[PDB]
């Protein structure tokens, strides 16, 4: 019955190390609406900003969670997502080719 | 070829918390402009776009009262629909509403819609005649009869042909630089080898508006839509969108494949090819 | 401008 969310973790601009950018985590295609979305650096959650819950024509919702960040060779960024359709929280590491 | 003013409602409950949560958003084409979330301390109808920012005092005072009362009828409606399906009172269920109007060249109303969904499945929907409803279930017939005897279709037909068209025309005029904007995408093809005989070609399309775009891979003219792995269009954050289409090809044959992009921001469709 | 919210 519940629909599994699909996750995309990417940056707004073509990223270069040390240059400030905007990290984004785009979660979509899920149901029920209540979801846990977190952007982490080196395993700890960051202060995020989440858009307002809208849905597509197939009645599945989408959400955008974004923050400011500086791509670095020392720090690795991720995105955690927990849903009722998942047995355990999923994680997607960010890479410039995403 | 047309424009859209669309609203989205969402009401859902959960065990323990009791009082459900209501969220309402409004979009003009692919750009939102209004927000209402009941989780705020004193929930108002808040703007999201710089062209609805001005407006007039009553527009925010009335739509706040409209959205606040809309939050109340849909928390009662959640229990009503649950009772129609006769489900336990301790669970968690959702109600979604999607109404809007598509307008053409000179104010022509091409199509008006107003549909509801319960637990992700279609529940009630207004027909294209805009005078009667269609019901998916038999439990939804309780809502259909209630909306039939109340004459809510005549009310719905008056909004979609009147206020929905004029406000979309008002939005398009006041946000012309944002709504009627047609930004073309910056495109390029990256090349990721994956195995001894396979590489991956990823055809990118970045920073474009509106959202409607076509990304197609072709092998010497033959369409490869079935063999491609298309990704969903994602918002870049600053009002634009991004998209890429992948394809696994034999190693050494990357020059026999071409990516074709189509977007209203480009006067002619593009045809790209990978260069080392 | 929101429309008339009908109660299911």
């Amino acid at each position: 019955e519940p629909r599994t969310p699909k996750i995309q973790v990417y940056s707004r601009h073509p990223a270069e190390n040390g240059k400030p950018n905007y990290l984004n985590c785009y979660v979509y295609g899920f149901h029920p609406p209540q979801i846990e979305i977190d952007l982490l650096k080196n395993g700890q959650k960051m202060k995020t900003e989440q858009s307002d819950l809208s849905f597509s024509k197939d009645w599945s919702f989408y959400l955008l969670v974004h923050t400011d960040f500086t791509p670095s060779t020392v720090d690795e960024y991720s995105c955690r997502v927990n849903h009722s359709s998942l047995a355990a929280p999923h994680m997607v590491k960010w890479d410039r080719n995403n | 070829g047309f424009h859209s003013l669309r609203y989205f409602y969402t009401a859902w409950s959960r065990p323990g918390s009791g009082e459900p949560r209501f969220v309402a958003v409004g979009y003009v084409d692919d750009t939102q402009f209004v927000r209402f979330d009941s989780d705020n301390a004193s929930p108002r109808a808040e703007p999201r776009a710089p062209w609805v920012e001005q407006q007039d005092p009553q527009y925010w005072d009335r739509n706040t009262r409209n959205a606040r009362d809309a939050a109340q009828t849909y928390r009662v409606g959640l229990d009503n629909v649950r009772g129609y399906y006769n489900q336990s009172e301790a669970g968690s269920h959702t109600i979604q509403r999607m109404y809007g109007c598509d307008v053409g060249p000179h104010g022509r109303l091409l199509r008006g819609y107003d549909q509801l969904a319960y637990d992700g499945a279609d529940y009630i929907a207004l027909n294209e005649d805009l005078r009667s409803w269609t019901a998916a279930d038999l439990a939804a017939q309780n809502t259909r009869r209630k909306w039939e005897e109340a004459g809510y279709a005549e009310r719905d037909r008056a909004y979609l042909e009147g206020e929905c068209v004029e406000w979309l025309l008002k939005h398009l005029e006041n946000g012309r630089e944002t709504l009627l904007r047609a930004d073309p995408p910056k495109t390029h093809i990256t090349h990721h080898p994956i195995s001894d005989r396979e590489v991956t070609l990823r055809c990118w399309a970045l920073g474009f508006y509106p959202e409607e775009i076509t990304l197609t891979w072709q092998h010497d003219g033959e369409d490869q839509t079935q063999e491609m792995e298309l990704v969903e269009t994602r918002p870049d954050g600053n009002g634009a969108f991004q998209k890429w289409a992948a394809l696994v090809v034999p190693s050494g044959e990357e020059q026999r494949y071409t990516c074709h992009v189509q977007h209203e921001g480009l006067p002619q469709p593009l045809t790209l090819r990978w260069e080392p | 401008d929101f429309a008339n919210t009908f109660l299911p």
